[PDB]
This record gives structure tokens, C-alpha cells and sequence, in this order.
């Protein structure tokens, strides 16, 4: 009863039978399994259309791109770089990340500082 | 894989020897990937020249020695985008410059070769003796 699920042509993303809250990778990819009532009256947990913008949720920030799905790897946005944690989507932030074997700093709202840290 | 992208450019002008000119390059908001975004420049008749890149986010320049010390590219703090500020303009800067952008090399570095993802339609500068 766990995981992602299509119910009448709405997705979930299930645990404790229940659908969760929060950005989870279903087959899909990452989606937004919003609260009721974010958008278009959409019930507690459904996955809802949100796109070319980003997340701020619970201190994380995720950016989703033009298919709702969220966007995960190095990412070029307004003028800043990202880094969306792969297994997460949520954005690198507040401090130093090793990625592909090269230190960054990332700002705490996820925008990659210029140069390497190591 | 980076996929293409609109440029709209903006700017240029027709200027005295010794004037400046500005061109603006816009892209879109979000690319994927690393990207260095800015100029070629080709008179009608001549070969294609790299002008100027910079890669948004991070900062790396190339310039072409023959606009070295006259020309500075930045980009906007706000916008996948960059301008080109044309100083001490030659006779010899007449040319239609075209915006570019291509994938950033994996040392977060911008080269002129290898490959342009993506043009602008270009923007004449004329200089005048």
C-alpha cells in the first residue's frame, strides 16, 4: 500500500497508507505531492501541475522545470548556478558540497558561489 | 544533451572611431547545465570570430586578443544573460555580432571552439574612420 500510486488519474505517494506531503520520485520523476487547496483544488497529497519555479518547503529549495517534474544536477537559473542533489532534488545550500570530487559553497538560498573551495 | 535556446540581442549602433557601444544577449531563465553565453562577430564576405564568452554563474572569461583591453563582457546578476561594453571602437570592429551560447567545458571554462549550441539573429556595429 506503499509508494506511488494512480488513482483516479491522480498520483500519490503513499506511506502508513496515507498520501505524504513533499517532492518524492515516483515513476515519473520527482513530483509535488501538494497539501489540499495549493492548486486547483487539489485533495491532500495529489501530485499538482507546478512548473518553471521554484519551491521553498520545510527549508528546502527545489526549482521544477516545464513539465512539473523537479529538476535534479547542475542547473543555470536567473543568472545563478544550482546543484539539485539527485536523490533528493533539493538544492545544495548553506555550505560546502563535494560533487563529482570538487568542493563548492553554496549559498543559503542554494546559489552556487564562484570558484572552487577544493 | 543542452537543448537550444531563443537569444534576442539588443544594442549596437553606428559610432565615430574611439566611441562605445553596448550589445545585450538574453536567454532563457532556466538552461540546464553549465553554459557560457556571449559574441562571434562576422563581416558579410569574412570568416566567423570569437568575441567574448563568460559563463553565468561562475565567471570565467575569454576574450579574442584583438578586443582584449577595449571590450568587457559581463552578465546581468539577475538574468541568463550578458552584455558586451564596446570601448575604444575600431574601424576594424564593423561587423554583425552574433550572441552564442554553448555548453561550459567541465573545468567551468568557456573555449570559442568546439561547438556553439545556440545563435542570436545578430546586431550590425558600424565604426566610421
Amino acid at each position: 500500500a506503499n509508494g506511488y500510486k494512480t488513482i483516479d488519474n491522480k498520483n500519490f505517494y503513499f506511506r502508513n497508507g496515507l498520501p505524504q506531503i513533499g517532492v518524492f520520485k515516483g515513476s515519473n520523476g520527482f513530483e509535488y505531492f501538494a497539501p489540499a487547496n495549493t492548486d486547483a483544488n487539489n485533495i491532500e497529497g495529489q501530485a499538482i501541475r507546478y512548473q518553471n519555479r521554484f519551491l521553498h518547503l520545510l527549508g528546502k529549495i527545489y526549482y521544477f522545470g516545464n513539465n512539473s517534474k523537479a529538476v535534479t544536477g547542475w542547473q543555470t537559473i536567473n543568472g545563478k548556478v544550482y546543484y539539485f542533489m539527485p536523490d533528493t532534488a533539493m538544492a545544495a545550500a548553506g555550505g560546502l558540497f563535494e560533487i563529482d570530487g570538487v568542493i563548492y559553497f553554496f549559498g543559503v538560498d542554494g546559489v552556487k558561489a564562484p570558484g572552487i573551495y577544493g | 544533451h543542452m537543448a537550444q535556446v531563443t537569444l534576442k540581442e539588443s544594442g549596437g549602433g553606428s559610432v565615430q572611431a574611439g566611441g562605445s557601444l553596448r550589445l545585450s544577449c538574453a536567454g532563457p531563465r532556466h538552461i540546464p547545465g553549465s553554459v557560457c553565453m556571449g559574441w562571434y562577430r562576422q563581416v558579410p564576405g569574412k570568416e566567423r570570430e570569437g568575441v567574448a564568452l563568460i559563463l553565468i554563474g561562475d565567471g570565467h572569461t575569454n576574450y579574442a586578443d584583438s578586443v582584449k583591453g577595449r571590450f568587457t563582457i559581463s552578465q546581468d546578476s539577475a538574468a541568463n544573460t550578458v552584455y558586451l561594453q564596446m570601448n575604444s571602437l575600431k574601424p576594424e570592429d564593423t561587423a554583425v555580432y552574433y550572441c552564442a551560447a554553448a555548453r561550459g567545458l567541465s573545468d567551468w571554462t568557456c573555449s570559442f571552439e568546439s561547438g556553439v549550441n545556440s545563435w542570436g539573429q545578430g546586431t550590425q556595429v558600424t565604426v566610421s574612420s
